[PDB]
């Protein structure tokens, strides 16, 4: 029966994606922000894809990384084969939805992985930040203001539905994500930006003692 | 064999001659060597026919394909790689002798000032390629005569039309100082092939235009 | 099923 | 039993074509007009094939860009293997209709889609626009003024019934295919045509202010 | 149990080729008659096999041209491999059959299929056409005047068996042909020969206005 | 050898030799190097004689091939582009003295002017193709001896058979300062074989009116 | 070495020498270089000594192969056809020194007139074939030789036995001018073998005959 | 259960070899003689195999011809690799054997297929014919006279029994072969003979006006 | 099944 | 190296010499050329000592190893075949130095006359192969002058015996002209090898006998 | 089965 | 059902875990010190991964010397595919997790390990020593002072919960690691140690009567 067996795969990533931490993403004026529940200090949920694409998970570690190092591979690949600015994040978003959809419907067991791919305009450029959000089954939606992934995203989304503002600084939208998730200190916290001022490369992290003056 | 390029304020221009030999032999009166492989490029390949053709035909598919599969087109940078990757690729028949370079011109969409989104690259058989600041370029056998009939000529360039006379008159030198490039004939009407790129996107120059700048020069030169 | 002629 | 499999087979992609937005494929006086109903900005029901071969199609997204590129790589590999001028629409309905059937014996899902495969004369010259539509299990009809594909057909096909008029320019073209369409804005609506005045390439988006203007 | 697979096989097969349209295949005085009733002007029922060799066949369209491609492979590899003239109808009815039986043992489901081979001889010779039918199993049965395929072919072929006659004209054995398939237009009709006065390829088809003057 | 091919008004004429050689030593004073490869297609293959008669045969099988598959015949850009790359598929055994050259004729019956329809297409060994404009071309030894000949008969070219006549006479320029181009045989009776293409197809002329036309030439040039 | 081959009224005859060499050395006075491949097509091989052997065999097996797999021989274009395919498959080796040249004669059941059914046909190292018309071909060191003898008696053939003694006379001179080619040897009994097909197919011709026209050529000279 | 799938397979292939035409072959002074019943002209039960190794066959049409082609294939190369004068009917027979038992025991069915190889000695030569029958589970049996197969053998081997005489004459042999066979005219036997005074090639088929005078 | 002889 | 073998009414006899050499230099004093393939052949092979005794060695295992399989030893005809595969098979390696080439003598058991079922056959570097017709052949660097000498004797050759004598004189006029070619060295005592087929088989002759017959030669020539 | 020595 | 099978293999796994002696990882002044309670000479629980990485495991013999074996080989590719100083405690440990989870999804067996990497930090540097554990699923946890695996890990977890003090002498933790592991003389002892103070190779063994002595 393919009802069944489409319904129980579902049900069973639908868990395992609410049975872990919480990832927000939000735009704000300098680009976009990610800000994970993260307590260990090597297993990392944020990571960067391209000069300008960021990338989010939440769900199974192995899993969600190797989404993450199959997207590494493809971006560098065109990257190199192309050219830098021809990788977009539309095209890594779509091929993590063929693939996970290609997961979902072959493999024994579906991917309990939920996805955000982020993108910013180039440096010295003028364009809104993008941000999208695949599911496990390779459905991929187009999201104008903030993703949130894992755990049980409602509180989370609800909170950041009133606080959020276009164009906050990067305090303010640190302030906000972190209200919204805990609907938690710098040794609990993994926080990243895709800044778009760089030159090249956006994506930076933000640990520490500068994390401890910005929160 | 003989492909000039040279920007103007606003767009590129570029030209190329008629005539194909084989040894002092002269067997093709009317060839094709400028085509325009995209909305926005032009390519000039000198060197052995069949390879040059090719490469010509390939690579637009090429720059099509893409396009259609993803939506965009590539950027200029990406399209200036792909044609790069296809000269390298043919680099063991060229040391066979089968050698061919292009020349690529096109008008850059993304660029900042439209005024100057012009862009010349040049290709060596091993794939390297530059892109040209002096404002022209040119390839194939009578390329010296026309670099340094332009370098000269050059100054008068200020749009799309004195642009396209100094490309006219330095194919004219070329053939004047070299036996392989062809002039205009003007027994039975054969003049150089010309396109012109701008914000537009890229046009064929119809002949009759260049047959009236011809006979400007020839009746300038003789007095 | 499909296509008969 | 080949006959249970068959039926069975048979209502999950009808299921799964009803379950999606409705496109249209209709004849005009400069060609062909494709008018689908797509809320998102990067993801894309209506395609180029070739110089004068134009694609729409309609169910799950994954599985009608993978059709969608096949019948690019299929083109093109004729084109230079042969000429441009060999490649035409029928060749491309009837590689779609093989793959389509034997994709629906053979592999454990069937692809719930719908195509229609357009195709116009070339330039300068003269020739009724031709539309194939092609279904999930291969079969092929040809249709002399329009196409209606996913959702709900019957009420659109109707409407269209009644509106349909040949030569129709393309702002009443446009007005009759959103019109039956709606049996919505340019933010909600992707919008092409196979302009058979183009010198070679004929497939046009009409996006925007243009479509603004249009309709 | 082997019986009751052959058996259900069997009736699978002879199903969807009665759930077909019907093609009759007639000597005549110039060589050799295909009439089809076919609406599609793209798909097509009747083709030539090599330089004095035609093919008719009703059944599952994607397959019998499976087979209809398969021929022409066959064909023209012996002929380049050896000579034009070895190529015989003999032995491509012959590779039909073994094709067809190790689909129908091989295979998931049984090719719903059913073939005519036709042969007239060469240019300048004399010799009686010969009319092959190949079923679905594989079995191969040799017709002294015509065959009838696809459909219900009991009054097809009775009504033949009345209005058959031996050198025939083109025009009275198009008239027949056509009153026996009653039991249509040039819009719906297939209509093609094996001409044995032609040099080298006998295969020719009558369309439009010249069909008309026939009919 | 030696072939020659001529545009007519209203269609287009091929004719060749029928000498073979091995050096010095003439091995066959019949062989036809002409095919009819289609309906609307003749093909001349100078060169060695195995490439020759097999490239001949392969071509044919292929355009027929591809005509019984998709139910319609190639335009006349796909069959000048399949031949090209037989061609090009030799070349490494034309470098090793294996070289074949063909030379195709045909009429387009897609082409706006019927008057103007007809097709001459020449190849060199790395398969690159011309269209020629001149309205004839020749392959093989006497190819320059044949194509001076009808620059200057040229215009008397009105029709088929005025076309036809101008064929066999270059014929015999060629043979008659080349050695290895076998001129009209009038002891034993053999003489170029011809094709003739137009709106209704290809057929092959008989040789007796290539005898006709063959006597009226020497007869002329004996005075 | 020599072989020719001359159609004749009703028919074709073709005949062989007997001698092989390795540089100016005699090394095999009996040598049988025409086979019949089949029962309407007779091969002669002309060069190295192996090839020409594995030639003639293989060939025989492979007409004799589709014959019993199809139920009826090949047509003789096809026969042709397949005998240039293997020519064309040893041109490496040729080159290599190993040059085996083959002359294939036939008489074609098929053909319309019974009277000028025979065929004959040469072929070069590339493969390439040729159907010879003027009536007559040979290949081998002594084949120019032979040749211009028969180009001059070919008016005397008017039956197959005419034919067989023109084709005797034609071998007498290739040996004659020629010193690779071997003629009738008179003291050992040995002389060029002979096959003849024609409506009936192929049959050899036994030695006795040869024998008999041989000397009456050698009187005939002297 | 291995007695079960045995018995099984035995009783399919029995049946179908039953449910065919009859074939005898016997020896008579100038060798072997084959005379089948087959109306057919195009299909043949009766083969050449080598220069003095004849073959016929009883069952279904495809595969008996499968075996009739590997037979083929085997005999020429061995002849090739060795010599002629190497590959003897007795090989052939032990080949088929073989083949045939691995079919029975490893294919899914078991070919229905009942074959005889005879031989007779070389030109000029002094030996008795030999006629091997091998049955569809690889045995083989060696017979001194005469060889029946398919159908009903009871009658035809018991009428053989009567009228069988050594060194009968081709006319007397003929007309025992076919007298116990009705137990038919030129248009319903295939007749031939591996007539032992022919140089090399021995098999050689009787048919037309020279059938007819022997019968 | 068929092709019996 | 050399080896001589020769017809007599009823039989075949070859023999071979010993001695081996590198350049000018005597390496071998008592090498066996001869072998005893099977019960009917026996196989003599000249040229390089290692591809020699290879040859012959695999030679042997590959007839019987068909006579195991099938029951029955090939054919006369298969065997000169097997030997010629496997001769052609070393064409590569002797045109860089490898060069072996056999000479095979055989008794035919299935030939119609006993008195004449001799078989000779002789092979060279590409594999292709002769039935000698002239009564005797030999092989290596002696073989010229060993034919030229068996050309006179052979007369005298009318049983086993007499071709014995013929076989060891025709090896000692090799050696007497040939450097490469070892004599009867009576110091060491060392005298060419010999093997007889007749309708029993294969036999190798025992020293004694070829010891006097190289005495009577030796003593009549002085 | 059956090939029972 | 996929919660059945992941349950079972998890006891499964815990089971074998429980079923195999204990052994100890804890930090002290020079280093990281592993004692394990090893009876045989020749069978080893405690390897030299890298110069400065270490490894103790708890189970199956065979597989964890298997696990052994992986990360040596790793190790070292990536050493000279790089460099030595690039090789961390942290990328083995998340080689080591994602091979377990592999291993305890698709492979018949869950491997019944638990494994401890360790890690120090280079000659003349300053950093902590880092302890991971990862166990039989791919889970992989980070240990401050000292890891516990194999057996009753309970008792031994308790008593080193009292008894462990940071910067321990060597003799005074090796007391501990006793101590605690008995809630046994050099000849049941397996005991080693990563000494910091090593210029390349950290990994040492104390064996005989040296470790008669610390003890």
């Amino acid at each position: 029966s393919p009802e069944q067996a489409m319904r129980e795969r579902s049900e069973l990533a639908r868990k395992g994606i609410a049975r872990a931490k919480s990832v927000v993403a939000l735009a704000y004026a300098g680009g976009v922000l990610f800000v994970a529940e993260n307590p260990s200090r090597s297993l990392q949920k944020i990571s960067e894809l391209y000069d300008r694409v960021g990338f989010a998970a939440a769900g199974k570690f192995n899993e969600f990384d190797n989404l993450r190092r199959g997207g590494i591979q493809f971006a560098d690949t065109r990257g190199y084969a192309y050219d830098r600015r021809d990788v977009t994040g539309r095209q890594l978003a779509n091929v993590y939805a063929q693939t996970l959809g290609t997961i979902f419907t072959e493999q024994a067991k579906p991917y309990e992985v939920e996805l955000c791919v982020a993108e910013v305009a180039h440096y010295g450029e003028t364009k809104r930040p993008e941000l999208y959000r695949i599911t496990y089954d390779g459905s991929i939606a187009d999201e104008p203001h903030f993703v949130v992934m894992g755990g049980t995203t409602e509180p989370i989304a609800n909170a950041l539905k009133e606080s959020y503002a276009e164009n906050a600084s990067l305090t303010d939208a640190l302030r906000i994500a972190v209200a919204a998730l805990r609907a938690l200190g710098v040794a609990s916290l993994e926080v990243a930006v895709l800044d778009a001022n760089r030159p090249r490369r956006a994506f930076r992290r933000i640990t520490g003692s500068a994390l401890q003056a910005l929160l | 064999a003989t492909i000039v390029a040279l920007k103007y304020p606003g767009g590129v221009v570029m030209a190329g001659d008629r005539r194909s030999t084989q040894g002092n032999m002269i067997s093709g009166r009317d060839v094709r060597k400028v085509y325009i492989t995209d909305d926005y490029t032009a390519t000039g390949i000198a060197g052995t026919a069949a390879v040059a053709v090719e490469f010509a035909r390939l690579y637009a598919v090429e720059l099509e394909h893409y396009e259609k599969l993803e939506g965009v087109p590539l950027t200029f940078a990406g399209k200036i790689n792909r044609l790069a990757i296809m000269v390298r690729g043919n680099l063991a028949a060229a040391m066979q002798g089968l050698l061919a370079l292009p020349l690529l011109a096109g008008y850059d969409i993304h660029a900042s000032d439209p005024q100057s989104a012009g862009r010349i690259v040049s290709f060596d058989a091993a794939g390297g390629w530059n892109i040209e600041e002096e404002g022209y370029q040119a390839v194939g056998s009578g390329s010296l005569f026309a670099k340094s009939s332009m370098k000269k000529l050059y100054s008068q360039v200020t749009d799309g039309d004195s642009g396209l006379r100094v490309a006219v008159e330095a194919l004219y030198d070329a053939a004047d100082d070299d036996s392989a490039t062809g002039g205009p004939d003007l027994v039975r009407g054969i003049f150089p092939t010309a396109v012109i790129i701008d914000a537009d996107g890229a046009v064929d120059v119809p002949e009759s235009r260049i047959a009236e700048l011809a006979r400007a020069i020839i009746e300038s030169r003789s007095g | 099923t499909g296509q008969y002629l």
